[PDB]
RNA sequence: CCGCACAAGCGGUGGAGCAUGUGGUUUAAUUCGAUGCAACGCGAAGAACCUUACCUGGUCUUGACAUCCACGGAAGUUUUCAGAGAUGAGAAUGUGCCUUCGGGAACCGUGAGACAGGUGCUGCAUGGCUGUCGUCAGCUCGUGUUGUGAAAUGUUGGGUUAAGUCCCGCAACGAGCGCAACCCUUAUCCUUUGUUGCCAGCGGUCCGGCCGGGAACUCAAAGGAGACUGCCAGUGAUAAACUGGAGGAAGGUGGGGAUGACGUCAAGUCAUCAUGGCCCUUACGACCAGGGCUACACACGUGCUACAAUGGCGCAUACAAAGAGAAGCGACCUCGCGAGAGCAAGCGGACCUCAUAAAGUGCGUCGUAGUCCGGAUUGGAGUCUGCAACUCGACUCCAUGAAGUCGGAAUCGCUAGUAAUCGUGGAUCAGAAUGCCACGGUGAAUACGUUCCCGG
């Protein structure tokens, strides 16, 4: 009975216009939405030799941080299923719909 | 008070003093003194020989001192007369399990030469 | 300016008798207690016929440089070229601040961004310690070229006074021509000003007198 | 000293990635090795239609790529039949629909790419390095830049020793990371090997971040 | 009725909700006392009321996560200064020039790289 | 040691060649690269030779060298001292 | 490194992929407890016959780009440079420099 | 400090008995920032200290760092042209610090089976103005005037 | 005038044992590079096979890899023999698809040479990358001025700053690269949203946040808000600045990062790659097996563990952060002394799991000893990974218990949440951490200062 929705981006911005759009949505048909919920980005370092062959003292560290809303309806309608199907996002986010 | 054994035990407490004998550790000496049910802190003194007796028992269930000693070195021995690897290495007192003879060796190795 | 208007403010006023230069003994009365007396009876025309040029220069448009770096008269000279319309340098002359022209109207340009920009929005989108740090740029190009921002080219008259004092400014303006009026105590060289007024440098009320004298002709060659 | 490179440092803040695509530890190997190929290829193909940037985003069901380049015309021949093909090679790359598309930049002179292919090819011609970074640099300030610099490094002139130099023009801050460097390096092939240049533009500070 | 103050330390976070009554004070649901094996942190969490002396006069029901015991204590002493102000405010001046109402933020520093820790250096040989 | 659950371990044609030799009688030192082979009971009073990785040296095999491997008996590598 | 390392490597890993199951249900009877002990025997027989190559350990991560096993970074499966080179120009999606 | 002196850190008294000079004296023993089992130590002195030595502890403590605390230092310099042993004199806050210093060394000095026997009975010797530490002070004191 | 430069501090190194590198030595081979600072737990974030370039041997010659040409076969699947395998030798089955039927595509096999191939040489032919001075405070420019000019000024003086930081002086003025700031993160608050997170007040509850229920808080993460010498006083040109005070979660660039100007060093790397030039080509290319890269009279760095009663040991018991996870993490349960095994839930993960932190604390215990210290070494027996643990894995069990009792000359590290200690995680990785990169627990001492040391 819950449509549950997590996203999943690299950058919160975008992310964040997706879970708006969701929402949005979602108050198209009407739905009962519980918001954009932020749950905890996930960290990625990476050190690494950029100095090539024998230097060792030179390093970096890169990261990589996966941001994470998740959002819910407990009330689907048809326009909330058909619709919520009929969107579209940008490339940078990934969709994760159970229900 | 005689373990049946050469060495003596020390007025220690019981698992310490049987771990002294050769070929008995610290889990032998106390399996034998659980197997005796014997209190731990008593020492070598304080216990009559109606103890030392079962002690003396249970520990010739074991195999100590010298009859041990010979065992290792017969293994040991025959080892080397097997011209297996290990046996070489023994005969030329180096570390057998695989260790750096480039340096710090010298547990086995000894003292230090030019 | 009539000689008894000068005499009261103490016109006739100099340095000591100690220090003084070899030009100036034309323009000297005479000395009294150690003390250099300027001669008010060249004084006084000189100051006409330099009025004169001065009404005619401004009833041409002329653009006009009030040039006085004294602490204390700094206020009195910029307030002299407020009442006329005109463009001042209240503080310290800087080297080439006209014969380096380029180099002050880039720095007109940076004190014209800074407020147009203050004026349109950004400070916002800046830190507000950087934004603060903005206004102190502002004030600073302020208390430096407050003057000379709308002087728009280089000015057609100096005024300046104690020529000894500000004697690059005169160097910079022979060398481009400009003509320089200028009041000329005892202790300077009066080579430099092609309009020289021979008078007291110094004391408050005198140096009012010039800048109030002079802006009035001034406006009067603005009126026609 | 050792610079830093000054794209990587202002991505996020000021630049933004070349590659949009989301993916799971999963299939993040392959799909970047993907796109990197893609990237290779269509360089090869456009190798003389002055390509500048190549940003591929995947959609879960679809490949996307555009490219900014000046001569549009060039890529898309007559009714984008250059162009399809190359959507055919770059599906089955891919091994996806692909989608392409074409954004052309419009001041060549103001990018980094194009500029820096351009000085490699007329120092192939062996064109005066020195005058051809001029003309470069001076194209570009004239353009509006706020400020460039190039620099070329390498047996230059064909000569028998790695005198590199350096030349710079106008304004370009290198620590403020409220500005915008396009930044892009090339390679040229002499015949006495190969030659090194490096392309900064500073076109001003961003204000109201990403944005 | 019910204050609440919010303490932090290095690495633990208080929830302290205070009610007028007593001086008995639990934490987690355990007593301070035997809650805490050493003396000085019971010390250093009964500072601010052994300073304002209003000891048994309002009774704790305190909560904390996180860090060592350290962490705790200091979170604790934290978050009842905070609930002591927002219930008196008369005591502000009082706990401040305590050092109470400092919110100490000395935290850990990061492991840099080339560094054994995050400022120790290895013993290189100049010789 | 491996496990016991699999039990030992040798190479099939070393079982192949050395149950050759037993049911055709004695046979040469025959020649093995497989180091990493079990000694097996059966091969007992033979001998067998092993690349020592540049040669393979003859090893005459007898009942207590089962168990261990066939590598033990080939010193890949010479010394003498310095 | 030579293209006969990346192609070595290359047909390691077409290799012991086809023998995947048989690996696996290999492996499986010889684990398995109350087998034969008989049928486990000739089972890791059978299992040696097979190519050396069959075994995972044999396969060693290389980069895809320049053929270097050393320095792997298995999320990207380069190698330890590369890596640098599609970060700063930013065609790894939201990589960047860490500084926390 | 080459441009700008600065020192340790102010610290906080030990609650236990109100003195941060018993603070800053367990900071001196604590090893590996381990507190508890350091304060331990000198509290099980103290409290032996207030019986064996009359009562007030917390005062045992200065009648034997008073019997400690030097008076005279040496501070070797070459602002003369080479190293100087010259005697000079120390704020308070110096001294005591040495003093601390000399009696909690004294006290790794013995064994005895135990700490508390060790720092304890070391106190009460220094309390009597007899022993090692005040006894290094004296000769920190004979050097330095030879 | 600066700098953990010294001083003042603490804790080491140098002594032992071991780990690890390097050199020497040996080797059939111990592949290559890296060489004072600024090479020596360095390339390598992980050599049993593999890797691997080394040796020994067995082999192949348009070739392992690529295009092109032919010519023939679907592709494959299944299997046998010989070999150590490469490999040959076979034996079966399949012989599939587009085709406008001519063919193609698809692969594979033979030939054909063009050719492919090289971890071959030259980092003094190069690119690219990096170290180093050094996050050192500098670097210069337009213009102006002075000079016939080479130039100089700015940029110097007084100050002051972490700083070419800033004021003042100043024929200079300005700019630009630097510095600073914009970025990340941490310290306060508010706003928004509250599940898998949370529980103040709520009713039930087996009393477990568990759960109808609460949205406050803790958190979570997006947004904001905040610190500016802003305020006070005192100093100093009154200036800059400085000292103190207030207030404040924070105070004087709050903390930590990232960020490296010119240029230096034919620095380093032609074995990541790219590349000039040269050199090999039935071989300096290619394949397989085994061996080596792990060798020991040695020497040297780097580290680890220790020499003990602030201790060791038994029992009991509390508090973390940061992570990672699907040919994966793997619970629970059962078996096993244990390493583990079996069984098998759960989880692509605020949920499941790795996983119960250790020091701490409580009690007992040990009595100063080569010890209930220390644990190397050797025996024995197991386990697990993996074709495969002999050379040469990790680990468990039993037994064995060296040297070591604080280490000369000398030397190193650090100004606080640091040092020093205590554990946790990750990378690489089938497996293989005292190394590396992280996270937390606890948590010091000293700084009169600039005489010297050393560098600037
Ligand atoms: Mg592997
Ligand atoms: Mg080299
Ligand atoms: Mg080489
Ligand atoms: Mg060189
Ligand atoms: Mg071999
Ligand atoms: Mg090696
Ligand atoms: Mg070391
Ligand atoms: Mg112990
Ligand atoms: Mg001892
Ligand atoms: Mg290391
Ligand atoms: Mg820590
Ligand atoms: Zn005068």
């Amino acid at each position: 009975q819950r449509i549950r929705i997590r996203l999943k981006a690299f950058d919160h911005r975008l992310i964040d216009q997706a879970t708006a759009e969701i929402v949005e949505t979602a108050k198209r048909t009407g739905a009962q939405v519980r918001g954009p919920i932020p749950l905890p980005t996930r960290k990625e370092r990476f050190t690494v030799l950029i100095s090539p062959h024998v230097n060792k003292d030179a390093r970096d560290q890169y990261e990589i941080r996966t941001h994470l809303r998740l959002v819910d309806i407990v009330e689907p309608t048809e326009k909330t299923v058909d619709a919520l199907m009929r969107l579209d996002l940008a490339a940078g986010v990934d969709v994760q719909i159970s229900l | 008070a005689r373990i049946a054994g050469i060495n003596i035990p020390d007025h220690k407490h019981a698992v310490i003093a049987l771990t002294s004998i050769y070929g008995v550790g610290k889990t032998r000496s106390k399996a034998i003194l659980a197997a005796a049910g014997i209190a731990e802190d008593v020492k070598i003194s304080e216990l009559s020989e109606g103890q030392i007796d079962t002690l003396r028992d249970e520990v010739a269930k074991f195999v100590v001192e010298g009859d041990l000693r010979r065992e290792i070195s017969m293994s040991i021995k025959r080892l080397m007369d097997l011209g297996c690897y290990r046996g070489l290495r023994h005969r030329r007192g180096l570390p057998v399990r695989g260790q750096r003879t480039k340096t710090n060796a010298r547990t086995r190795k000894g003292p230090r030469k030019p | 300016v009539s000689m008894r208007d000068m005499l009261k403010a103490g016109v006739h006023f100099g340095h000591q008798t100690r220090y003084w230069n070899p030009k100036m003994k034309p323009f000297i009365f005479g000395a009294r207690n150690k003390v250099h007396i300027i001669n008010l009876e060249k004084t006084v025309p000189m100051f006409n016929e330099a009025l004169a040029e001065l009404n005619k220069i401004a009833s041409r448009k002329g653009k006009i440089l009030f040039v006085g770096t004294k602490r204390a008269a700094s206020e009195a000279v910029k307030d002299a070229a407020l009442s006329c319309d005109q463009f001042f340098v209240n503080h310290r002359w800087l080297g080439g601040m006209l014969t380096n022209w380029k180099t002050v109207r880039q720095s007109i340009k940076r004190l014209k961004d800074l407020e147009t920009q203050s004026q349109d929005g950004t400070f916002d989108k800046l830190t507000k310690k950087e934004a603060l740090m903005r206004t102190r740029e502002l004030e600073k190009l302020e208390n430096s070229l407050g003057g000379i921002k709308d002087m728009g080219g280089l000015p057609d008259a100096l005024f300046v006074i104690d020529a000894d004092h500000e004697h690059i400014a005169i160097k910079e303006a022979n060398n481009l021509g400009i003509p320089v009026f200028a009041i000329v105590d005892t202790n300077s060289d009066p080579d430099g000003v092609d309009f020289v007024i021979p008078g007291n440098d110094d004391a408050i009320r005198a140096v009012t007198l010039y800048l109030g004298a002079v802006a009035a002709t001034v406006r009067e060659g603005r009126s026609q | 000293g050792q610079k830093v490179h000054p794209n990587g440092i202002r991505l996020g803040i000021v630049k933004p990635w070349n590659s949009t695509w989301f993916a799971n530890t999963k299939e993040f190997a392959d799909n970047l090795d993907s796109d990197f190929k893609v990237r290779q290829y269509l360089t090869k193909e456009l190798a003389k239609a002055s390509v500048s940037r190549i940003v591929i985003e995947r959609p879960a069901k679809s490949i996307r790529v555009t490219i900014h380049t000046a001569r549009p015309g060039i890529v898309i021949g007559k009714k984008g039949e250059d162009v399809e093909k190359l959507r055919k090679v770059v599906a089955d790359i891919a091994g996806v629909p692909a989608q392409i598309n074409i954004a052309e930049v419009r001041k060549p002179e103001l990018d980094a790419k194009l500029v820096a292919d351009s000085i490699t090819s007329q120092l192939e011609r062996r064109v005066m390095f020195r005058r051809a970074m001029k003309r470069a640099v001076q194209n570009a300030m004239r353009l509006g830049a706020k400020g460039i610099k190039v620099e070329v490094s390498g047996r230059l002139g064909g000569a028998e020793i790695a005198r590199t130099e350096w030349y710079r023009e106008g304004r370009v801050p290198l620590h403020t990371l409220r500005a915008d460097i396009d930044y892009n390096t090339s390679e040229a092939h002499t015949t006495y090997g190969v030659i090194g240049v490096k392309v900064w533009i500073f076109k001003g500070e961003i204000l109201g971040g990403m944005a | 009725n019910q204050y609440y103050g919010t303490g932090r330390r290095k690495s633990s976070a208080a929830r302290v909700f205070i009610k007028p009554g007593n001086g008995k004070i639990v934490i987690n649901q355990r007593s301070l006392e035997q809650y805490f094996g050493r003396e000085t942190a019971r010390m250093v969490v009964r500072q601010p009321l052994e300073l304002v002396d209003m000891v048994e006069k309002l009774d704790l029901y305190i909560t904390v996560k996180g860090g060592g015991i350290s962490g705790q204590a200091g979170a604790i002493r934290h978050g009842i200064t905070r609930a002591l102000m927002e219930y008196d405010e008369s005591l502000r001046s009082e706990l401040r020039k305590a050092g109470f109402v400092t919110r100490d933020a000395r935290q850990v520093e990061r492991k840099k790289v080339g560094l054994r820790k995050a400022r120790r250096r290895p013993q290189f040989s100049k010789r | 040691p491996r496990s016991l659950k699999k039990g030992p371990f040798i190479d099939l044609h070393l079982l192949k060649k050395v149950e050759k030799a037993v049911e055709s009688g004695d046979k040469k030192p025959l020649r093995t690269w497989s180091r990493r082979s079990t000694i097996f009971p059966n091969m007992i009073g033979l001998t067998i030779a092993v690349h020592n990785g540049r040669q393979h040296v003859p090893v005459f095999v007898t009942d207590e060298m089962v168990g261990h491997k066939l590598g033990e008996f080939a010193p890949t590598r010479t010394y003498r001292g310095h | 490194a030579k293209q006969s390392m990346k192609a070595r490597e290359v047909k390691r890993v077409a290799l012991a992929d086809k023998y995947f199951a048989k690996r696996a249900e290999l492996k499986a009877i010889i684990s398995d407890v109350n087998a034969s002990d008989e049928d486990r025997w000739n089972a890791v027989l059978k299992l040696q016959t097979l190519p050396r190559d069959s075994s995972p350990s044999r396969q060693r991560n290389r980069c895809r780009q320049t053929g270097r096993p050393h320095g792997f970074l298995r999320k990207f499966g380069l190698s330890r440079i590369k890596v640098r080179e599609a970060a700063m120009r930013g065609e790894i999606p939201g990589l960047k420099k860490a500084s926390w | 400090p080459r441009r700008r002196v600065i020192g340790q850190r102010k610290i906080l008294p030990d609650p236990k008995f109100g003195s941060e000079l018993l603070a800053k004296f367990v900071n001196i023993l604590m090893v590996d920032g381990k507190k508890s089992t350091a304060e331990s130590i000198v509290y099980s002195a103290l409290e032996t200290l207030a019986q064996r030595s009359g009562k007030s502890e917390l005062e045992a403590f200065e009648v034997a760092l008073e019997n400690v605390r030097p008076t005279v230092e040496v501070k070797s310099r070459r602002v003369g042209g080479s190293t100087y042993q010259v005697p000079v004199e120390v704020r308070p806050v110096r001294r005591n610090a040495l003093a601390m210093r000399w009696i909690v060394e004294a006290a790794r000095k013995r064994g005895d089976k135990s700490m508390a026997l060790r720092l304890a009975n070391e106190l009460s010797d220094a309390a009597e103005n007899k022993g090692t530490a005040v006894k290094k002070r004296e000769d920190v004191h004979r050097m330095a005037e030879a």
